[PDB]
Protein backbone atom coordinates (compact mmCIF):
# COMPACT_ATOMS: atom_id res chain seq x y z
CA UNK A 1 0.00 0.00 0.00
CA UNK A 2 1.79 3.09 -1.40
CA UNK A 3 -0.29 6.23 -0.89
CA UNK A 4 -0.14 9.52 -2.76
CA UNK A 5 -0.31 13.18 -1.74
CA UNK A 6 0.48 16.69 -2.96
CA UNK A 7 2.56 19.64 -1.80
CA UNK A 8 0.58 22.84 -1.25
CA UNK A 9 1.66 25.71 -3.53
CA UNK A 10 1.18 29.29 -2.33
CA UNK A 11 0.60 31.22 -5.58
CA UNK A 12 1.34 34.55 -3.89
CA UNK A 13 4.73 33.62 -2.43
CA UNK A 14 5.60 31.00 -5.09
CA UNK A 15 6.33 28.58 -2.25
CA UNK A 16 5.60 24.86 -2.26
CA UNK A 17 5.41 23.15 1.12
CA UNK A 18 5.36 19.42 1.76
CA UNK A 19 3.90 18.38 5.10
CA UNK A 20 5.38 15.03 6.06
CA UNK A 21 5.79 14.90 9.87
CA UNK A 22 2.25 13.70 10.62
CA UNK A 23 2.46 11.28 7.66
CA UNK A 24 5.48 9.40 8.99
CA UNK A 25 4.87 9.72 12.77
CA UNK A 26 5.08 6.34 14.50
CA UNK A 27 2.40 7.18 17.11
CA UNK A 28 -0.64 6.92 14.79
CA UNK A 29 -1.78 3.96 12.70
CA UNK A 30 -1.52 4.46 8.92
CA UNK A 31 -2.42 2.26 5.98
CA UNK A 32 0.50 3.35 3.78
CA UNK A 33 4.01 2.34 4.73
CA UNK A 34 5.24 4.72 1.99
CA UNK A 35 3.66 7.95 0.75
CA UNK A 36 4.62 9.57 -2.57
CA UNK A 37 4.47 13.34 -3.04
CA UNK A 38 4.92 14.76 -6.56
CA UNK A 39 5.64 18.42 -7.15
CA UNK A 40 6.62 20.31 -10.31
CA UNK A 41 8.46 23.61 -9.94
CA UNK A 42 10.12 26.23 -12.12
CA UNK A 43 12.91 28.77 -11.82
CA UNK A 44 12.87 30.88 -8.64
CA UNK A 45 10.29 28.68 -6.90
CA UNK A 46 10.96 27.63 -3.30
CA UNK A 47 10.29 24.20 -1.77
CA UNK A 48 9.95 24.02 2.04
CA UNK A 49 9.93 20.69 3.88
CA UNK A 50 9.61 20.50 7.63
CA UNK A 51 11.02 17.24 8.91
CA UNK A 52 11.91 15.81 12.34
CA UNK A 53 15.17 14.90 13.96
CA UNK A 54 15.49 11.64 15.79
CA UNK A 55 15.47 13.55 19.04
CA UNK A 56 11.73 14.01 18.49
CA UNK A 57 9.46 11.58 20.30
CA UNK A 58 8.05 8.88 17.98
CA UNK A 59 10.93 9.56 15.53
CA UNK A 60 13.76 8.02 17.53
CA UNK A 61 15.06 5.83 14.66
CA UNK A 62 14.22 8.36 11.90
CA UNK A 63 16.68 9.15 9.09
CA UNK A 64 16.88 10.91 5.73
CA UNK A 65 18.09 9.70 2.32
CA UNK A 66 20.34 11.22 1.09
CA UNK A 67 21.85 11.43 4.54
CA UNK A 68 23.51 14.75 3.67
CA UNK A 69 20.14 16.28 2.84
CA UNK A 70 21.36 19.86 2.79
CA UNK A 71 23.80 19.23 -0.08
CA UNK A 72 22.35 16.26 -1.98
CA UNK A 73 19.29 14.82 -3.73
CA UNK A 74 18.58 11.38 -5.19
CA UNK A 75 19.33 11.54 -8.92
CA UNK A 76 16.92 9.51 -11.01
CA UNK A 77 15.36 8.68 -7.62
CA UNK A 78 18.20 6.29 -6.67
CA UNK A 79 21.72 7.66 -6.42
CA UNK A 80 22.84 10.55 -4.18
CA UNK A 81 24.34 13.55 -5.93
CA UNK A 82 25.13 17.12 -4.98
CA UNK A 83 22.19 19.19 -6.02
CA UNK A 84 24.66 21.77 -7.45
CA UNK A 85 25.77 19.20 -10.05
CA UNK A 86 22.29 18.81 -11.58
CA UNK A 87 20.78 22.23 -10.72
CA UNK A 88 23.67 24.72 -10.87
CA UNK A 89 23.09 27.83 -8.79
CA UNK A 90 20.59 26.06 -6.49
CA UNK A 91 20.38 27.41 -2.95
CA UNK A 92 19.48 25.19 0.00
CA UNK A 93 19.19 25.99 3.68
CA UNK A 94 18.70 23.48 6.46
CA UNK A 95 17.63 24.99 9.80
CA UNK A 96 17.29 23.11 13.08
CA UNK A 97 15.17 24.24 16.02
CA UNK A 98 17.04 23.07 19.13
CA UNK A 99 13.81 23.13 21.15
CA UNK A 100 11.09 21.62 18.91
CA UNK A 101 13.50 19.14 17.26
CA UNK A 102 11.98 20.06 13.90
CA UNK A 103 14.13 21.09 10.94
CA UNK A 104 13.23 23.05 7.83
CA UNK A 105 14.81 22.24 4.48
CA UNK A 106 14.36 25.03 1.92
CA UNK A 107 15.34 24.73 -1.75
CA UNK A 108 15.41 27.76 -4.06
CA UNK A 109 15.36 26.88 -7.75
CA UNK A 110 17.84 29.29 -9.41
CA UNK A 111 16.49 32.06 -11.70
CA UNK A 112 17.33 30.02 -14.80
CA UNK A 113 17.14 26.25 -15.28
CA UNK A 114 19.30 25.07 -18.18
CA UNK A 115 18.04 21.47 -18.33
CA UNK A 116 14.87 19.65 -17.28
CA UNK A 117 15.53 17.53 -14.15
CA UNK A 118 13.93 15.03 -11.77
CA UNK A 119 15.12 14.00 -8.34
CA UNK A 120 13.75 12.79 -5.05
CA UNK A 121 14.15 13.00 -1.28
CA UNK A 122 13.16 10.34 1.29
CA UNK A 123 12.25 10.82 4.95
CA UNK A 124 12.30 7.34 6.48
CA UNK A 125 10.69 6.70 9.87
CA UNK A 126 10.14 2.96 9.24
CA UNK A 127 12.47 1.88 12.05
CA UNK A 128 10.80 4.03 14.75
CA UNK A 129 8.11 2.54 16.93
CA UNK A 130 5.66 3.64 19.64
CA UNK A 131 3.61 1.51 22.03
CA UNK A 132 0.14 3.09 21.92
CA UNK A 133 -2.77 1.39 23.75
CA UNK A 134 -0.75 -1.83 23.90
CA UNK A 135 -0.22 -1.77 20.12
CA UNK A 136 3.30 -1.45 18.71
CA UNK A 137 2.93 1.02 15.83
CA UNK A 138 5.74 1.79 13.42
CA UNK A 139 6.64 4.91 11.48
CA UNK A 140 6.27 5.33 7.72
CA UNK A 141 8.24 6.71 4.78
CA UNK A 142 7.56 9.88 2.80
CA UNK A 143 9.19 10.25 -0.62
CA UNK A 144 9.07 13.55 -2.49
CA UNK A 145 9.47 13.43 -6.27
CA UNK A 146 10.53 16.80 -7.68
CA UNK A 147 10.41 17.76 -11.37
CA UNK A 148 11.91 21.07 -12.51
CA UNK A 149 11.07 22.72 -15.88
CA UNK A 150 13.58 24.48 -18.18
CA UNK A 151 14.24 28.06 -17.05
CA UNK A 152 13.21 30.47 -19.84
CA UNK A 153 15.87 33.24 -19.66
CA UNK A 154 19.57 33.52 -18.79
CA UNK A 155 20.29 35.86 -15.89
CA UNK A 156 21.27 39.39 -16.95
CA UNK A 157 24.27 39.67 -14.69
CA UNK A 158 27.82 38.80 -13.96
CA UNK A 159 29.49 35.39 -13.64
CA UNK A 160 32.98 36.32 -12.42
CA UNK A 161 33.86 32.63 -12.08
CA UNK A 162 33.76 31.54 -15.70
CA UNK A 163 31.96 28.39 -14.46
CA UNK A 164 28.30 29.58 -14.79
CA UNK A 165 28.40 30.72 -18.43
CA UNK A 166 25.21 28.72 -19.14
CA UNK A 167 23.45 30.70 -16.33
CA UNK A 168 24.49 34.35 -16.79
CA UNK A 169 24.83 36.68 -19.77
CA UNK A 170 28.29 38.00 -18.82
CA UNK A 171 30.74 35.19 -18.02
CA UNK A 172 34.55 35.34 -17.94
CA UNK A 173 37.13 33.14 -16.25
CA UNK A 174 38.99 35.22 -13.63
CA UNK A 175 42.60 36.23 -14.42
CA UNK A 176 45.16 37.74 -12.04
CA UNK A 177 45.37 41.54 -11.70
CA UNK A 178 41.83 42.10 -13.00
CA UNK A 179 39.88 45.31 -12.53
CA UNK A 180 36.61 44.24 -14.10
CA UNK A 181 33.38 46.21 -13.73
CA UNK A 182 30.29 44.49 -15.09
CA UNK A 183 27.57 47.05 -15.92
CA UNK A 184 23.97 45.84 -15.91
CA UNK A 185 20.70 47.60 -16.71
CA UNK A 186 17.40 45.92 -15.84
CA UNK A 187 13.73 46.75 -15.90
CA UNK A 188 10.96 45.16 -13.91
CA UNK A 189 10.48 41.36 -13.78
CA UNK A 190 14.08 40.76 -14.89
CA UNK A 191 16.66 38.78 -12.93
CA UNK A 192 20.11 40.07 -12.17
CA UNK A 193 22.79 38.49 -10.01
CA UNK A 194 26.42 37.45 -9.83
CA UNK A 195 28.78 34.56 -9.08
CA UNK A 196 32.19 34.83 -7.40
CA UNK A 197 34.68 32.45 -5.88
CA UNK A 198 33.65 32.02 -2.26
CA UNK A 199 37.10 32.86 -0.92
CA UNK A 200 36.78 36.33 -2.46
CA UNK A 201 35.60 39.05 -0.10
CA UNK A 202 32.10 40.24 -0.93
CA UNK A 203 31.42 43.85 -0.01
CA UNK A 204 29.25 45.16 1.44
CA UNK A 205 28.26 42.27 3.71
CA UNK A 206 25.92 39.66 2.18
CA UNK A 207 25.30 41.58 -1.03
CA UNK A 208 22.66 42.31 -2.14
CA UNK A 209 21.32 42.43 1.41
CA UNK A 210 23.39 45.62 1.69
CA UNK A 211 24.65 47.54 -1.37
CA UNK A 212 26.70 50.62 -2.22
CA UNK A 213 24.21 53.37 -3.12
CA UNK A 214 25.61 54.96 -6.28
CA UNK A 215 23.20 57.91 -5.90
CA UNK A 216 24.66 58.74 -2.45
CA UNK A 217 28.47 58.61 -2.76
CA UNK A 218 28.58 54.78 -2.48
CA UNK A 219 27.23 54.76 1.07
CA UNK A 220 26.52 51.29 2.39
CA UNK A 221 22.75 50.90 2.68
CA UNK A 222 20.48 47.94 3.30
CA UNK A 223 18.58 47.05 0.13
CA UNK A 224 15.34 47.58 2.06
CA UNK A 225 16.29 51.24 2.56
CA UNK A 226 16.40 51.59 -1.26
CA UNK A 227 13.41 49.44 -2.26
CA UNK A 228 10.69 47.25 -0.78
CA UNK A 229 9.48 45.82 -4.10
CA UNK A 230 12.46 43.49 -4.67
CA UNK A 231 13.15 39.79 -4.07
CA UNK A 232 16.69 38.50 -3.51
CA UNK A 233 18.57 35.37 -2.49
CA UNK A 234 22.14 34.47 -1.70
CA UNK A 235 24.49 31.59 -0.96
CA UNK A 236 27.92 32.38 0.46
CA UNK A 237 29.53 29.03 -0.41
CA UNK A 238 27.93 26.22 -2.37
CA UNK A 239 29.40 22.73 -2.54
CA UNK A 240 31.50 23.76 -5.57
CA UNK A 241 33.06 26.71 -3.73
CA UNK A 242 31.14 29.57 -5.33
CA UNK A 243 29.14 32.51 -3.99
CA UNK A 244 25.99 33.53 -5.84
CA UNK A 245 23.44 36.29 -5.33
CA UNK A 246 20.18 36.87 -7.21
CA UNK A 247 17.89 39.91 -7.39
CA UNK A 248 14.66 40.81 -9.16
CA UNK A 249 12.31 43.79 -9.04
CA UNK A 250 8.53 43.64 -9.16
CA UNK A 251 6.49 46.84 -9.54
CA UNK A 252 9.25 49.19 -8.37
CA UNK A 253 8.78 52.84 -9.35
CA UNK A 254 12.06 54.54 -8.32
CA UNK A 255 15.15 54.46 -10.54
CA UNK A 256 17.95 52.78 -8.57
CA UNK A 257 21.70 52.45 -9.06
CA UNK A 258 23.91 50.34 -6.80
CA UNK A 259 26.94 48.07 -6.75
CA UNK A 260 28.79 45.23 -5.03
CA UNK A 261 32.38 44.05 -5.18
CA UNK A 262 34.17 40.71 -4.95
CA UNK A 263 37.83 41.39 -4.18
CA UNK A 264 41.03 39.50 -3.42
CA UNK A 265 44.76 40.28 -3.15
CA UNK A 266 44.91 39.78 -6.94
CA UNK A 267 41.77 41.19 -8.54
CA UNK A 268 38.65 43.32 -8.12
CA UNK A 269 35.27 42.49 -9.67
CA UNK A 270 32.43 45.02 -9.48
CA UNK A 271 28.77 44.51 -10.40
CA UNK A 272 26.89 47.78 -10.99
CA UNK A 273 23.11 47.45 -11.37
CA UNK A 274 21.07 50.25 -12.85
CA UNK A 275 17.39 49.47 -12.31
CA UNK A 276 15.22 51.61 -14.59
CA UNK A 277 11.43 51.14 -14.26
CA UNK A 278 10.89 52.34 -17.85
CA UNK A 279 13.73 50.27 -19.32
CA UNK A 280 12.80 47.62 -21.90
CA UNK A 281 15.52 44.96 -22.30
CA UNK A 282 16.60 44.01 -25.88
CA UNK B 1 30.67 21.76 21.82
CA UNK B 2 32.53 18.49 22.46
CA UNK B 3 36.14 17.45 21.87
CA UNK B 4 36.45 14.01 20.30
CA UNK B 5 39.50 11.78 19.83
CA UNK B 6 39.50 8.27 18.33
CA UNK B 7 41.89 5.35 18.69
CA UNK B 8 42.32 1.69 17.82
CA UNK B 9 43.09 1.43 14.08
CA UNK B 10 44.94 -1.57 12.63
CA UNK B 11 45.74 -3.84 9.71
CA UNK B 12 44.01 -7.20 9.28
CA UNK B 13 42.94 -9.90 6.84
CA UNK B 14 39.51 -10.61 5.36
CA UNK B 15 37.79 -11.95 8.49
CA UNK B 16 39.94 -10.21 11.13
CA UNK B 17 38.69 -8.01 13.97
CA UNK B 18 39.44 -4.59 15.48
CA UNK B 19 37.96 -2.28 18.12
CA UNK B 20 37.89 1.52 17.92
CA UNK B 21 37.14 3.79 20.83
CA UNK B 22 36.20 7.48 20.85
CA UNK B 23 36.72 9.72 23.87
CA UNK B 24 34.84 12.93 24.60
CA UNK B 25 35.94 15.86 26.74
CA UNK B 26 28.12 16.57 27.97
CA UNK B 27 28.87 13.51 25.83
CA UNK B 28 25.98 11.66 27.51
CA UNK B 29 23.28 13.85 25.95
CA UNK B 30 24.67 13.53 22.40
CA UNK B 31 24.09 10.98 19.69
CA UNK B 32 27.36 9.48 18.44
CA UNK B 33 28.16 8.19 14.98
CA UNK B 34 30.94 6.42 13.12
CA UNK B 35 31.90 7.39 9.57
CA UNK B 36 34.23 5.81 7.00
CA UNK B 37 36.17 7.76 4.34
CA UNK B 38 37.91 5.69 1.68
CA UNK B 39 40.46 7.47 -0.56
CA UNK B 40 38.72 9.91 -2.87
CA UNK B 41 35.29 9.50 -1.24
CA UNK B 42 33.15 11.39 1.23
CA UNK B 43 32.65 10.43 4.92
CA UNK B 44 30.02 7.73 4.62
CA UNK B 45 27.66 6.82 7.46
CA UNK B 46 28.68 3.61 9.30
CA UNK B 47 26.72 3.58 12.55
CA UNK B 48 24.91 5.76 15.03
CA UNK B 49 23.76 5.38 18.61
CA UNK B 50 21.42 7.57 20.65
CA UNK B 51 22.51 9.18 23.92
CA UNK B 52 20.77 6.40 25.88
CA UNK B 53 21.97 3.58 23.66
CA UNK B 54 18.29 2.76 23.02
CA UNK B 55 18.36 3.60 19.30
CA UNK B 56 21.09 2.29 17.00
CA UNK B 57 21.31 2.37 13.22
CA UNK B 58 23.78 0.67 10.84
CA UNK B 59 24.59 1.22 7.20
CA UNK B 60 22.99 -1.61 5.20
CA UNK B 61 26.46 -2.80 4.16
CA UNK B 62 27.83 -3.45 7.66
CA UNK B 63 24.82 -5.09 9.28
CA UNK B 64 25.86 -8.06 11.42
CA UNK B 65 29.58 -7.27 11.20
CA UNK B 66 29.93 -4.03 13.20
CA UNK B 67 28.51 -3.20 16.62
CA UNK B 68 28.34 0.33 18.03
CA UNK B 69 28.12 0.85 21.79
CA UNK B 70 28.86 3.47 24.40
CA UNK B 71 29.72 4.07 28.10
CA UNK B 72 28.21 7.39 29.20
CA UNK B 73 29.67 7.18 32.73
CA UNK B 74 33.09 7.06 31.05
CA UNK B 75 32.29 9.34 28.07
CA UNK B 76 33.46 6.73 25.59
CA UNK B 77 31.91 5.21 22.48
CA UNK B 78 33.08 2.10 20.69
CA UNK B 79 32.89 0.48 17.29
CA UNK B 80 33.54 -3.28 17.26
CA UNK B 81 34.70 -4.36 13.81
CA UNK B 82 34.35 -8.05 13.02
CA UNK B 83 34.56 -9.97 9.73
CA UNK B 84 36.53 -7.12 8.16
CA UNK B 85 36.22 -7.07 4.34
CA UNK B 86 38.73 -5.34 2.00
CA UNK B 87 36.24 -2.59 1.09
CA UNK B 88 36.23 -1.60 4.80
CA UNK B 89 39.71 -0.09 4.41
CA UNK B 90 39.83 3.65 5.01
CA UNK B 91 39.80 6.34 7.68
CA UNK B 92 37.22 5.97 10.49
CA UNK B 93 35.84 9.08 12.22
CA UNK B 94 33.77 9.38 15.35
CA UNK B 95 31.31 12.25 15.46
CA UNK B 96 28.84 13.61 17.94
CA UNK B 97 25.79 15.78 17.83
CA UNK B 98 22.36 16.43 19.26
CA UNK B 99 20.76 14.25 16.52
CA UNK B 100 22.00 11.65 14.01
CA UNK B 101 19.06 11.38 11.56
CA UNK B 102 20.82 13.49 8.93
CA UNK B 103 24.39 14.53 8.35
CA UNK B 104 23.84 17.99 9.72
CA UNK B 105 23.28 16.66 13.23
CA UNK B 106 26.99 15.96 13.68
CA UNK B 107 28.67 19.06 14.98
CA UNK B 108 31.80 17.56 16.52
CA UNK B 109 34.35 15.42 14.72
CA UNK B 110 37.38 13.39 15.69
CA UNK B 111 40.54 13.12 13.59
CA UNK B 112 40.22 9.64 12.07
CA UNK B 113 42.04 6.33 12.48
CA UNK B 114 43.16 4.08 9.65
CA UNK B 115 41.76 0.60 9.10
CA UNK B 116 43.41 -1.60 6.49
CA UNK B 117 41.92 -4.93 5.33
C1 LIG C 1 13.47 2.81 4.91
O1 LIG C 1 14.54 2.32 5.64
C2 LIG C 1 14.45 0.93 5.84
C3 LIG C 1 15.29 0.59 7.06
O2 LIG C 1 16.67 0.78 6.83
C4 LIG C 1 14.80 0.24 4.50
O3 LIG C 1 14.69 -1.16 4.58
C5 LIG C 1 15.97 -1.75 4.29
O4 LIG C 1 16.29 -1.65 2.92
C6 LIG C 1 17.49 -2.30 2.50
C7 LIG C 1 17.65 -2.01 1.02
O5 LIG C 1 16.43 -2.16 0.34
C8 LIG C 1 17.42 -3.81 2.83
O6 LIG C 1 18.63 -4.50 2.57
C9 LIG C 1 17.12 -4.00 4.31
O7 LIG C 1 16.92 -5.35 4.65
C10 LIG C 1 15.87 -3.22 4.70
N1 LIG C 1 15.67 -3.28 6.12
C11 LIG C 1 14.50 -3.50 6.75
C12 LIG C 1 14.64 -3.50 8.25
O8 LIG C 1 13.43 -3.67 6.17
C13 LIG C 1 13.80 0.70 3.45
O9 LIG C 1 14.16 0.33 2.12
C14 LIG C 1 13.69 2.23 3.49
N2 LIG C 1 12.66 2.71 2.62
C15 LIG C 1 11.38 2.37 2.65
C16 LIG C 1 10.55 3.06 1.60
O10 LIG C 1 10.91 1.58 3.44
C1 LIG D 1 6.84 51.10 -12.19
C2 LIG D 1 5.76 50.05 -12.13
O1 LIG D 1 5.07 49.91 -11.13
N1 LIG D 1 5.62 49.29 -13.24
C3 LIG D 1 6.43 49.44 -14.42
C4 LIG D 1 5.69 50.22 -15.50
O2 LIG D 1 5.38 51.49 -14.98
C5 LIG D 1 6.57 50.31 -16.75
O3 LIG D 1 5.81 50.91 -17.77
C6 LIG D 1 7.04 48.90 -17.16
C7 LIG D 1 7.93 48.89 -18.38
O4 LIG D 1 7.14 48.69 -19.52
O5 LIG D 1 7.70 48.26 -16.08
C8 LIG D 1 6.87 48.07 -14.96
C1 LIG E 1 41.90 46.50 -6.43
O1 LIG E 1 41.52 47.65 -5.70
C2 LIG E 1 42.43 48.06 -4.70
C3 LIG E 1 41.79 49.19 -3.94
O2 LIG E 1 40.40 48.99 -3.90
C4 LIG E 1 43.79 48.41 -5.35
O3 LIG E 1 44.78 48.70 -4.39
C5 LIG E 1 44.28 47.24 -6.20
O4 LIG E 1 45.47 47.57 -6.88
C6 LIG E 1 43.20 46.79 -7.20
N1 LIG E 1 43.58 45.66 -8.03
C7 LIG E 1 44.03 45.69 -9.32
C8 LIG E 1 44.16 47.07 -9.92
O5 LIG E 1 44.32 44.70 -9.98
Amino acid sequence: TIGKDICKYDVTTKVATCEIIDTIDSSVLKEHHTVHYSITLSRWDKLIIKYPTNEKTHFENFFVNPFNLKDKVLYNYNKPINIEHILPGAITTDIYDTRTKIKQYILRIPPYVHKDIHFSLEFNNSLSLTKQNQNIIYGNVAKIFIHINQGYKEIHGCDFTGKYSHLFTYSKKPLPNDDDICNVTIGNNTFSGFACLSHFELKPNNCFSSVYDYNEANKVKKLFDLSTKVELDHIKQNTSGYTLSYIIFNKESTKLKFSCTCSSNYSNYTIRITFDPNYIIP
Amino acid sequence: QVQLQESGGGLVQAGGSLRLSCAASTFSSYAMGWFHQAPGKEREFVASISWSGGSIRYADSVKGRFTVSRDNAKNTAYLQMNSLKPEDTGVYYCAAGPYSSDYGGFGSWGQGTQVTV
